[PDB]
């Protein structure tokens, strides 16, 4: 029992795109003549740009945080460890899941399209069904693969950029209490305990007082 | 495990506060937050980030916490509020996990 | 001296996209969008099976060849299955006027009903 | 958004029973979902969640080794299979949405839940 | 934003400021006022009045088209005639759609 | 007046312009000064035919 | 960039004139427009102009309550209408442009203009 039918076999898929037969029964996704569509949702892979942030001057990336995609990692007198920012990833992950719902609903499904038979003595109109058919499979290929090749590049840009506005940000609230060493970290000038690094890392540092 | 007052029962038009109480792991390092289930309903959300108010909710509902130990305020006692209060926590320290109270039955005369 | 410090993520995946200005670039988290596996069977379309002419075509199956004794009985499908050895026709030679355009009329059928209309 | 599950299930001890949660709007989304119990004259208990992107689940340790929450993207739906099913599993089963992309106590919309019997 | 200027470091907004897109605000002893910068306003607004002639000017106008008859006997040329029409609609509403959704980033 | 974004929608903005139209006046006009003809209750082989 | 007006005007007193102003190259443009009157063996007067995108309109305090400027953007007219026309409003009426997006005294384009008369 199945929902949708091809000469070939059967599909049982919720992908937007196939790449089995062009002749298909029921409600079947589009056919292209791609061999490969896939799109980014994570950053660049770096376990040991525009904006320079991303293997800039922050070289390489952290295995060790594990919920989320930007964070902050410490060391003091209690002890280090690292902990994510849930601002910055939650709007990120809002904006990911737009674009591919929206790159999902701009591509609708494709219905019943069966061939035509003609004689010996109608060759004309079975050359323009012909040419029809390759010319709009050719279109839509086309459609799917540039798509595909501008999302990835605006999605890298996008991390990009929201690594460095994190450290712009922090870089800010720290204006002369702390060193700027390079690679991303800063060092105190004071002695920092963990109330210190919560309220660095909430956003309300207290620079008079320190 | 928070633990809360069985039952607690008022005249409509009063004012009641219901407790939960729980240790340093659970209540003392992590925000408290606050539900409602009526007979035949899935639970709704009354209070979360320990004072906060989802749209919706009435004025009357109020909440906080102190040290181990937080509470749920109910003014304007109707008949409609007659449920079952609960609260829920992120305990986190062997393996982290939602835990909710033990229960409270709010009875309206 | 106490420190702070900012980055990114990384974990152990080996997926690769491609840009316009970069090929295969590993990321730590993608998605497809490619379908290209199937069952290789005829299965029923919503719980109605398919009508299966087998040796015989459209022209025989209307006509009643002798060779398609066995489609006498059908009379409900969900979509009608040719094979390129369907050859049992018109086996008086002969021509058969406008039979494209009964394919094309028959595409859009779900059912009918045989009867006799003249004993 | 709306949360719907699937029929009531009806088993024998020692089976397993896989249920679903469909949610609306687009077929991706960006918060957790989790999934909660509730027995006869008790209170609820948390069986575990499911994130968005990163794919990571958590469950209770009181469940644990016996349940399993998967998610299909595509389809927008939430699956959670119970093994080893034994006669207290009989109870009353929701699927819950969270306020953002990360497991908590806070749970903003509810289901209307499915009926679990052995 | 991908540069953290607007609803960034720079929260929100001037009503007082009609006349330009982006300006000053100074207050001294003499006293505090707004004023527009121009250079900057005035290539915004030549980039966004080219930016729109363009999107216009790629976009041909339709002329006369209108619909054909078929008896009962052309049924396969009027259905490709009807696939034909329907692809191309579709086509042009796709392209048309994505097109404002990228210049609007 | 609000616009939609590949990655956010409903975003408030501060001057737009409208790329569609979908008003008419629901009425059968002439075409730059000349009327047309219309056959009413016959078609083109009665027009042409000379039905009565 | 060429501006063109339209056609000569012969009215009654108590009536209402709108004139128009076509200007060439693309639909949309970055300059401000004006509007210039000229009495037989007298100085120009100047009505009021237009801005782009912004979409202000400035007026002299002499024709301020019964002078109107719009603009189609899309069609690239610029459209002037007086209202409560006496006998002292004959003229020469021309559009001009200026160098930038903001109303002021330089002017470095003009049409050829149309005569209104009454
Ligand atoms: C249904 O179709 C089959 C073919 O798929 C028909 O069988 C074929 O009938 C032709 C009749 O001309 C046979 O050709 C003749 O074969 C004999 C064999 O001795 C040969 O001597 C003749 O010169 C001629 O070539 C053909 O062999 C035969 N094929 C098979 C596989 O049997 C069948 O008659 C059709 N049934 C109908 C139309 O009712
Ligand atoms: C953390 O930041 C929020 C943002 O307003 C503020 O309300 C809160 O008081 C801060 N907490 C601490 C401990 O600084
Ligand atoms: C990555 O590591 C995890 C454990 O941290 C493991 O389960 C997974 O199989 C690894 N992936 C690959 C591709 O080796
Ligand atoms: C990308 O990787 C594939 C698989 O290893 C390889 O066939 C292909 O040549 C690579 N592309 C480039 C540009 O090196
Ligand atoms: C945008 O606004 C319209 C009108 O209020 C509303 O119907 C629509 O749901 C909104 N879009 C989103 C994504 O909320």
């Amino acid at each position: 029992d199945t929902t949708c039918q091809t000469p070939n076999g059967a599909i049982n898929t919720s992908l937007p795109f196939q790449n089995i037969h062009p002749v298909t029964i029921g409600e079947c996704p589009k056919y292209v003549k791609s061999t490969k569509l896939r799109m980014a949702t994570g950053l660049r892979n770096i376990p040991s740009g525009l904006f320079g942030a991303i293997a800039g001057f922050i070289e390489g990336g952290w295995t060790g945080m594990i919920d989320g995609w930007y964070g902050y990692h410490h060391q003091n007198e209690q002890g280090s460890g690292y902990a994510a920012d849930l601002k910055s990833t939650q709007n990120a992950i809002d904006g990911i899941t737009n674009k591919v719902n929206s790159v999902i609903e701009k591509m609708n499904t494709q219905f019943t399209a069966v061939g035509k038979e003609f004689s010996h003595l109608e060759r004309r109109i079975e050359n323009l069904n012909k040419k029809v058919d390759d010319g709009f499979i050719d279109i839509w290929t086309y459609n799917a693969e540039l798509l595909v090749l501008l999302e990835n590049e605006r999605t890298l840009d996008y991390h990009d950029s929201n690594v460095k506005t994190l450290y712009e940000k922090v870089r800010s609230q720290l204006k002369n209490n702390a060193k700027e060493i390079g690679n991303g970290c800063f060092e105190f000038y004071h002695k920092c305990d963990d109330t210190c690094m919560e309220s660095v890392k909430n956003g309300t540092y207290d620079y008079p007082k320190y | 495990v928070l633990t809360q007052p069985p039952s607690v029962s008022a005249a409509p038009g009063q004012k009641v506060t219901i407790s939960c109480s729980g240790s340093s792991s659970n209540i003392g390092n992590d925000y408290v937050s606050w539900y409602q289930q009526l007979p035949g309903t899935a639970p709704k959300l009354l209070i979360y980030d320990n004072n906060k108010r989802p749209s919706g909710i009435p004025d009357r509902f109020s909440g906080s916490k102190s040290g181990t130990s937080a509470t749920l305020g109910i003014t304007g006692l109707q008949t409609g509020d007659e449920a079952n209060y609960y609260c829920a926590t992120w305990d986190r320290r062997p393996t982290a996990y939602v835990v909710f109270g033990g229960g409270t039955k709010l009875t309206v005369l | 001296s106490d420190k702070i410090c900012i980055g990114y993520h990384a974990n152990n995946s080996t997926d690769t996209v491609d840009t316009v200005l970069e090929k295969n670039v590993t990321v730590t988290h993608s998605v497809n969008l490619l379908e290209n596996k199937h069952n290789g069977k005829l299965c029923k379309l919503r719980g109605v099976a398919p009508l299966h002419l087998g040796k015989c075509n459209i022209a025989g199956w209307l006509l009643g060849n002798p060779e398609c004794e066995s489609l006498a009985t059908a009379s409900s499908w969900s979509y009608i299955v040719e094979t390129s050895s369907s050859n049992n026709g018109t086996c008086y030679p002969g021509d058969f006027i406008n039979y494209e355009e009964l394919r094309e009329q028959l595409s859009s059928v779900s059912s009918f009903e045989k009867f006799e209309i003249f004993p | 958004v709306q949360l719907v599950e699937s029929g009531a299930e009806v088993k024998k001890p020692g089976s397993s029973v896989k249920v679903s949660c469909k949610a609306s709007g687009g077929p991706f989304r960006s918060y957790a979902i989790s999934w909660v119990r509730q027995a006869p004259g008790q209170g609820p208990e948390w069986m575990g969640g499911i994130i968005p992107i990163f794919g990571t689940t958590k469950y209770a340790p009181k469940f644990q080794g016996r349940v399993t929450i998967t998610a299909d993207d595509f389809a927008g739906t939430v699956y959670m299979e119970l093994s080893s099913l034994r006669s207290e599993d009989t109870a009353m089963y929701y699927c819950a949405k969270h306020m953002g992309y990360q497991v908590r106590e806070t749970m903003d919309v509810w289901g209307k839940g499915t009926t679990v019997t052995v």
